[PDB]
């Protein structure tokens, strides 16, 4: 099943501070106004990303419990498991199927220990797997809301696993969305303090390309080679 | 010691000295290597941003990696040097203007 | 001419909260093994003194 | 204190850089 | 625009001179910084003319 995600997916691409500027940027992003896959649980298929995945798994009852990243996830190549177990965030990068199948209780390489829609974005380049997050309440709980929210980085990982497949992890005794990310050019506008408040695609549609030839959100009437 | 093709994760120590402000120095804030005055600054950063740039991506304010104190920056002073003079045929005195 | 005040001092500023890894543990140890039954510990992801 | 005339003040209020430069 | 031109490699290894200083001091430093100088010199000249 398919739906249409409104202006969502933006995230501070780098660690700098600009102020009241309107800054062109070029990287992987989710193309505005695109056609989004919609898997609904309570189901549970396996979905591969290529080089980036917009994974805004929503919430009804706080039941999402992890992620497994990799290729075959069975004693072949090291792979990622990250669990929120009502205490903290726990990362383990081993390779095995269901040898850790204990869930609650109530030869491995690297370790690290750290309404309310939660969006995340993941991508792996240059041996770095980067995550960005944003948690926000929603009142129109019918569908993905109309607004502009800007994610933010939590924890870079130097693990550098190669990854092309992943499935969500739930807990049994909401749903999740996926698109994909592609290289685009956005025009971000940082606010006064430094927190994003609007952005525009340069390839979206006729006007926007003009709007980012001028590098400004207020075009005057006239005629522009773009 | 094997140096696999991946970037090397365990490294040698980082010998860091004290920072002095209100008199320009060369500086080494982890890659940031300019030359200028550092001073205390007010404009607030977000919990993770690490530089401060401005209208044309000039490094313009930086926080210390050791302590969460934003510092403002300004490149060392400099300017032209010129000489006013009466003609050599009337005197030899000279006044100098720093631009 | 053009006048150019000169730099006076270099200053170094690196993250000095630090992490470690205790090689001293394997040297200040009480667990030594036999020659051919020698262990290989692939250790990384720390800061190491030399 | 600046003896700009009145319409000159309207004109002024209407109308609306150190990497090796200087503006004299 | 003029200032923005300092953020470009003009076909060298980087967009800063200090990094090329760090990496490689012998002749290859010349055969790289050559390009920085040529490009930046144009940018200045083509500012001056217009
Ligand atoms: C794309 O979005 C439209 C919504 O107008 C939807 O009907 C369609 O199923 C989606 N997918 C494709 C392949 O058209
Ligand atoms: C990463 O794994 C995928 C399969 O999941 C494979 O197609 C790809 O070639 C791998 N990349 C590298 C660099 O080995
Ligand atoms: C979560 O896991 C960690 C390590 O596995 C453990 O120390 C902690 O007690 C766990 N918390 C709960 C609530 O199970
Ligand atoms: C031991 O190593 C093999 C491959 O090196 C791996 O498949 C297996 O999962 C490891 N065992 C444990 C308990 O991690
Ligand atoms: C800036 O930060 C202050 C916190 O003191 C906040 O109240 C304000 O909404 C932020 N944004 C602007 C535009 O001032
Ligand atoms: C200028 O120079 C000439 C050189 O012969 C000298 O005679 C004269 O006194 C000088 N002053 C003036 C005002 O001409």
């Amino acid at each position: 099943a398919y739906t249409n995600s409104f202006t969502r997916g933006v995230y501070y691409p780098d660690k700098v501070f600009r102020s009241s500027v309107l800054h062109s940027t070029q990287d992987l992003f989710l193309p505005f106004f695109s056609n989004v896959t919609w898997f609904h649980a309570i189901d549970n298929p396996v979905l591969p990303f290529n080089d980036g995945v917009y994974f805004a798994s929503t919430e009804k009852s706080n039941i999402i419990r992890g992620w497994i990243f990799g290729t075959t996830l069975d004693s072949k190549t090291q792979s990622l498991l990250i669990v929120n177990n009502a205490t903290n965030v726990v990362i383990k990068v081993c390779e095995f199927q269901f040898c850790n199948d204990p869930f609650l209780g109530v030869n491995c390489t690297f370790e690290y220990v750290s309404k309310n829609l939660r969006e995340f974005v993941f991508k792996n380049i240059d041996g770095y797997f980067k995550i960005y997050s944003k948690h926000t309440p929603i009142n129109l709980v019918r569908d993905l809301p109309q607004g502009f929210s800007a994610l933010e980085p939590l924890v870079d990982l130097p693990i550098g696993i190669n990854i092309t497949r992943f499935q969500t992890l739930l807990a049994l005794h909401a749903a999740y969305y996926v698109g994909y990310l592609q290289p685009r050019t956005f025009l971000l506008k940082y606010n006064e303090n430094g927190t994003i408040t609007d952005a525009v695609d340069c390839a979206l549609d006729p006007l926007s390309e003009t709007k980012c030839t001028l590098k400004s959100f207020t075009v005057e009437k006239g005629i522009y080679q773009t | 010691f094997e140096l696999l093709h991946a970037p090397a994760t365990v490294c040698g120590p980082k010998k860091s000295t004290n920072l002095v402000k209100n008199k320009c120095v060369n500086f080494n804030f982890n890659g940031l290597t300019g030359t200028g005055v550092l001073t205390e600054s007010n404009k607030k950063f977000l919990p993770f941003q690490q530089f401060g740039r401005d209208i044309d991506d000039t490094t313009d304010a930086v926080r210390d990696p050791q302590t969460l104190e934003i510092l403002d920056i300004t490149p060392c002073s400099f300017g032209g040097v010129s000489v006013i003079t009466p003609g050599t045929n009337t005197s030899n005195q000279v006044a100098v203007l720093y631009q | 001419s053009n006048f150019r005040v000169q730099p006076t001092e270099s200053i170094v500023r690196f993250p000095n909260i630090t992490n470690l890894c205790p090689f001293g543990e394997v040297f200040n140890a009480t667990r030594f093994a036999s020659v051919y039954a020698w262990n290989r510990k692939r250790i990384s992801n720390c800061v190491a003194d030399y | 204190p600046s003896k700009r005339s009145f319409i000159e003040d309207l004109l002024f209020n209407k109308v609306t850089k150190f990497n090796g430069l200087t503006v004299l | 625009t003029l200032v923005k031109q300092l953020s470009s490699n003009f076909g060298a290894i980087s967009s800063v001179l200090n990094d090329i200083l760090a990496r490689l001091d012998p002749p290859e430093a010349e055969v790289q910084i050559d390009r920085l100088i040529t490009g930046r010199l144009q940018s200045l000249q083509t500012y001056v003319t217009q």
